[PDB]
RNA sequence: CGAGCUGGAGAUACGCUUUGACUCGGGGAUGUCCGAAUGGGGAAACCCACCUCGUAAGAGGUAUCCGCAAGGAUGGGAACUCAGGGAACUGAAACAUCUCAGUACCUGAAGGAGAAGAAAGAGAAUUCGAUUCCGUUAGUAGCGGCGAGCGAACCCGGAU
RNA sequence: GAAACGAUGACUGAAUCCGCGCGGACCACCGCGCAAGGCUAAAUACUCCCAGUGACCGAUAGCGCAUAGUACCGUGAGGG
RNA sequence: CCCCCGUGACAGGGGGCGGAGGACCGAACCGGUGCCUGCUGAAACAGUCUCGGAUGAGUUGUGUUUAGGAGUGAAAAGCU
RNA sequence: AACGAUAAAAGAAGUGAGAAUCUUCUUCGCCGUAAGGACAAGGGUUCCUGGGGAAGGGUCGUCCGCCCAGGGAAAGUCGGGACCUAAGGUGAGGCCGAACGGCGCAGCCGAUGGACAGCAGGUCAAGAUUCCUGCACCGAUCAUGUGGAGUGAUGGAGGGACGCAUUACGCUAUCCAAUGCCAAGCUAUGGCUAUGCUGGUUGGUACGCUCAAGGGCGAUCGGGUCAGAAAAUCUACCGGUCACAUGCCUCAGACGUAUCGGGAGCUUCCUCGGAAGCGAAGUUGGAAACGCGACGGUGCCAAGAAAAGCUUCUAAACGUUGAAACAUGAUUGCCCGUACCGCAAACCGACACAGGUGUCCGAGUGUCAAUGCACUAAGGCGCGCGAGAGAACCCUCGUUAAGGAACUUUGCAAUCUCACCCCGUAACUUCGGAAGAAGGGGUCCCCACGCUUCGCGUGGGGCGCAGUGAAUAGGCCCAGGCGACUGUUUACCAAAAUCACAGCACUCUGCCAACACGAACAGUGGACGUAUAGGGUGUGACGCCUGCCCGGUGCCGGAAGGUCAAGUGGAGCGGUGCAAGCUGCGAAAUGAAGCCCCGGUGAACGGCUAAGGUAGCGAAAUUCCUUGUCGGGUAAGUUCCGACCUGCACGAAAGGCGUAACGAUCUGGGCGCUGUCUCAACGAGGGACUCGGUGAAAUU
């Protein structure tokens, strides 16, 4: 609703269709969001209004800082229009206040979490996404990510109190196609409808299937896709 | 292609033999009792325009 | 050069020429606009500028890449040269190594030619004396699913 | 292949003239050579162009063209 | 949204008013069902009639991007 | 054979060597949400004038879009550039790459969008928001005057800046009516004598104490610097002080006065026909936008470009003795487009071709409405062969005795039905629907009376065989198969029971995400997203549900051991030399991922040996035998329905069973109606046939 960026549709990369499907949609404008919040430490802001943002599954709030300058911040479950919120280490474990994990007590439910002290939020940004604080380790804190993964995150990384807004994506039933069209392209096109030429499933004389593979090569159900990477060590217990 | 078609080039004799009835018949001409220039029977003489008296101009 | 010329053009008219036209040989001076194109833009041949000198007409400059600067490169060439990259049909009466072939093609640099060139060599006479080319050696030696098939070099004779 | 020698993309890594490479695994001997710096005419290849010639053609031949990359076909490259 | 009644375990039921819809009928427009005609065509895919959609997953201009084992595809190996 | 739509043509006059075809005249007929008119694209001189008449033109040409010559195209305000940015292109520096090259921040190019000053008439043979007349406006440089000190960026901020549907008030464009006005005449066939007939009936600008819907707006003092890199008087945040209706600022348009313009016609001259001069009226009433007032109102989710000009601010910097702003006169006015065709004979289709082609305007009457349909204005056409004939046969039609599906693969085809109003309306249901269900009645004219009309209601009377009197205009129903559903597809034999679908599941992915494009440690898509998100696969609304079998395959999980690569490691063997050496091959043991092995996993590949089918369905889109068997319907039923179970060979997300509604689906039945048929006939048109003109083809 206020001074934002222009979002342009595009589903093909440097030229060719990379991420399959994706195509329709009512056209949108990008809302600039303050994920980091770091430079606004010590300064308090008032929630002007909560808003609609078709770029995110969660609602967005408008902050009016004591210095004048306004910033669109993520809207948490509970935050009311006309509620005070402050950033910095010296902050309450109350809704909207942005503070790092060391000052965050054990068990406290948070959202919009960074990965490196800086850059900005990169975890629990979707609707109803919550991060459980399991405990402090060293200069690191063990946390439970929305999925259930237990990542070692350094206590130096910022966060926002409470879970995220936009209730629940359930009474959101879509309904009939076209709904899905006024977002992104004719979806999941069955490789079984395809041809030997097009996709491994394709061919035969009726309805079938015989090997269980995706578009290109691989295998679709159950096959670990992570690499033998560095960040593995900063993570304990994956599955679901 | 073209469903019914000829089977052989129709010979010079045969082809010509067919035209034996294409023979144009020359008009049975009579001379006008007046203006005296030929005219076709039951019609007006072209030259004067007479047909007992004068009907047509010039 | 020595009487004609006014292009093909066969075309009438105005003219020009022994103060030597015309044509032929050789230098110059002009040379719009595009095009490496080079002020900037561009759908080539068109748009829009700025700096300088200039009375306006008009004259010159403004691309990058090297080095102080003089000065050098940008692009273009029929084939021929060398370098980076490098097929398949085909033959093997099938095909896979092998063959086609380092052939075709692409690309880079370049010249009237290039490339190669002054033995850590050839080699078995303690012979030879930079390179290229031709003859020959010789279908030899040898390579090879030792299959199809591929195939040197020293010696000697010349071009230089 | 018994596969030397050259070449070098990767890891290494020397002798310096009673020193080094070479001579078809490798060794001894015997013999031939001085790498890791550059330059270098001429004989050779080609023919856009030029001139001369021909048991070359003479208008369905000869270049595609007695002249035209034109007319014509194709968005095009291209073809003609 | 405003008025009206009803409490057996019940729901809403009526009026007003509003102005929803991959709602209906149907031109433009987009499409191509069935027959016939056409079948050296008017036409290298059409004609008359009939028929499907017709506020949507809609139609359409201009500009621009993706191509040869490559593209594109509400998926026929379709289109390029 | 053909001469390119079945929208006709006819006669008269002219010209000319020659005329169905060219010209003129008077009729006819055809289109009129077009078959008129205006752009765009594209074409390129096709436009006009004057000539021509080989070829082109499906015939003929005296003619033309054809051949020749000459002409015509005029812009400060219209489109475009000297302005701006989108997708995309490009891109010094910077990132990658055997090459050539690929990427990329700023910037720059790029209209399809933003911005921006001119109206009304006149008129060449052919141009007109361009020329010409009338009266405007825009910026720029200077001149005289006003004013008397700021001006204000390459930076800030404000503003430009944006959806979809529905809709209230006023309005014009614009259209209709009249015994309103104005102008010309006349009319006779029977009448009318005007209260008939025909035509016209206001456009630009300036001024007003005139009417006016609608629309737009708050002003100012201060504080915090912690926000706009910094500054700012500007902008934002918080506070204090006058903010209801009122109130400011705007007038879309209407009116009045003037003025320039036009206006039906009228008047002479006329060189076969145009030119110059003149000029009447301007009313009352009804309708009316998709245009305007205008950035209105409301509702909605799918949440709706950017940049410049522009308005506000200070930094710099020049100057306050010549500021900006205002006013009036002079001056200034660049480049390209502009003819002509442009739903078509000038464009793409080889054709003067029955196709294709984006935007705008598109009148009247009748008709619920309308861009529908019939007739018709303006305007434009009769489609570049023609004339006779009136056989077969062919196409496109009209009627048809009795019969009415007997036709037939099949009611294929064609009838029937048809609008608006009123009554009435089933099973079944997802409570919306089914439903236009089915069935029935009405409908014209006139007079009276009642009301809300553009009309309607009641009452009475008339006329015809018939009253949506012509045109546009659903036939319906019972049951089943499949798919839920709108949708989508085989350009050019398949529209469907295929694909998509909302909904369900299995699964992978922790963010330089999996995954994808890619020379590449580039760059990018996924995503300026972050597990209520993204990839992949299967199934396919909804309802009830989804059994058993982990032996083989695959994925996920374990390690006690077997296996296993280069490399580390060299026991031992051997070559040569007198010799030290220099050399060829070289075990053991150790050495990762994999594979053997164990365990799990089925909305994994699968099965009905690892197990033998849980419901539910079953002679089925599945059934061989087979026209199974009995029943139904029929006069008679290889299909159809219903039971049955002996499932050659159903069965649970290659989903099982069922389902209201949906269907250009597919099957069976009934009503209706009918040339589908007994069984054909007659009638029309266009070919076929005949003359004159032009004159192909496969084939041989
Ligand atoms: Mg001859
Ligand atoms: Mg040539
Ligand atoms: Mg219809
Ligand atoms: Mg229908
Ligand atoms: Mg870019
Ligand atoms: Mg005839
Ligand atoms: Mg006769
Ligand atoms: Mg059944
Ligand atoms: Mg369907
Ligand atoms: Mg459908
Ligand atoms: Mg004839």
């Amino acid at each position: 609703l206020t001074e934002a960026l222009p979002k342009t549709g595009g589903r093909n990369n440097r030229g060719r269709i990379t991420s399959r499907f994706i195509g329709g949609g009512h056209k949108r404008l990008y809302r600039i969001i303050d994920f980091k919040r770091r430079d606004k430490s010590g300064v308090n802001a008032k929630v002007a209004a909560i808003e609609y943002d078709p770029n995110r599954s969660a609602r967005i709030a408008l902050l009016h800082y004591a210095d004048g300058e306004k910033r669109y911040i993520l809207a948490p479950e509970g935050l009311t229009v006309g509620a005070t919120v402050n950033a910095g280490p010296e902050a309450e474990p109350k809704l909207g206040n942005a503070l790092p994990l060391r000052f965050v007590p054990v068990g406290a439910v948070v959202h919009a979490l960074e990965l490196v002290p800086g850059k900005g939020a990169q975890l629990a940004r979707s609707a109803g996404t919550s991060v459980q604080v399991q405990g402090k380790e060293s200069d690191y804190v063990i946390v439970r990510l929305p999925s259930g993964e237990l990542r070692r995150v350094h206590s130096e990384c910022y966060a926002t109190i409470g879970a995220v807004g936009n209730a629940e994506h359930k009474n959101i039933v879509l309904g009939k196609a076209g709904r899905s069209r006024w977002l992104g392209r004719k979806p999941h096109q069955r490789g079984s409808a395809m041809n030997p030429v097009d996709h491994p499933h394709g061919g035969g004389e009726g309805r079938t299937g015989a090997g269980r593979v995706p578009v290109t090569p691989w295998g679709k159900p159950t096959k670990g896709l992570k690499t033998r990477r560095k960040r593995k060590t900063s993570d304990r217990f994956i599955v679901t | 292609a073209k469903h019914p078609v000829p089977k052989k080039k129709t010979s010079k004799s045969k082809r010509d033999m067919r035209r034996s009835h294409h023979a144009l018949t020359a008009p049975n001409l009579t001379e006008c009792p007046q203006c005296h220039g030929k005219k076709l029977s039951h019609h007006i003489c072209p030259n004067c325009g007479y047909y007992d008296g004068r009907q047509v101009l010039a």
